[PDB]
C-alpha cells in the first residue's frame, strides 16, 4: 500500500499526456493564482 | 552572572503539527542558541515511493 | 522512534508554509541577532 504527497500545486495546465507529465500539473485551471509559497488561489476580484 | 552551558531537554508532548514551541523572556540578560534538537515516535503506516 | 538535530538556527521569518520550508528558519524572531558562530542572541541594547 503506497502514498506520496504533491508538495507544491504550481503549477498550471499540461496538455501533455498524464504518464508523461510532472506533478504539480493540474490538466486544467481556471480562475487560479499559483502563487510561490500559497498555492492555488482565487484571482483577487475586479471593480467597477 | 549566571550563565551556563547547554543542553537543555524539555518534553514536547504531543502531535507535530500542533506544536508551536517558543521562547519569550524579558530581560537584562543575555543567551545563545546554537541548536534545537527533537525526538519521538514515527509512524506512517502507508511505506510510500 | 526517530530524532534529529537541528543545527544552526539561520534565520530569520520564513511565511512560507512550514511543511515547504527549511530547518533553522522559524515562524517568527523579534530582538534577534543570528549570528555565524553563535547563533540567536539579543541585540545589543541602546545606550541614551
Amino acid at each position: 500500500l503506497i502514498s506520496q504527497s504533491i508538495k507544491n500545486l504550481k503549477g498550471g495546465i499540461s496538455q501533455q499526456p498524464d504518464i508523461l507529465r510532472y506533478p504539480d500539473q493540474g490538466s486544467r485551471q481556471v480562475n487560479g493564482w499559483s502563487s510561490e509559497t500559497e498555492g492555488l488561489q482565487k484571482r483577487p476580484p475586479l471593480v467597477f | 552572572l549566571n550563565l551556563g552551558t547547554g543542553q537543555y531537554r524539555f518534553p514536547v508532548v504531543g502531535n507535530a503539527k500542533f506544536n508551536t514551541v517558543y521562547i519569550l523572556s524579558d530581560e537584562t540578560t543575555p543567551l545563545n542558541i546554537i541548536g534545537c534538537g527533537w525526538e519521538g515516535n514515527y509512524l506512517r503506516r502507508s511505506s510510500g515511493i
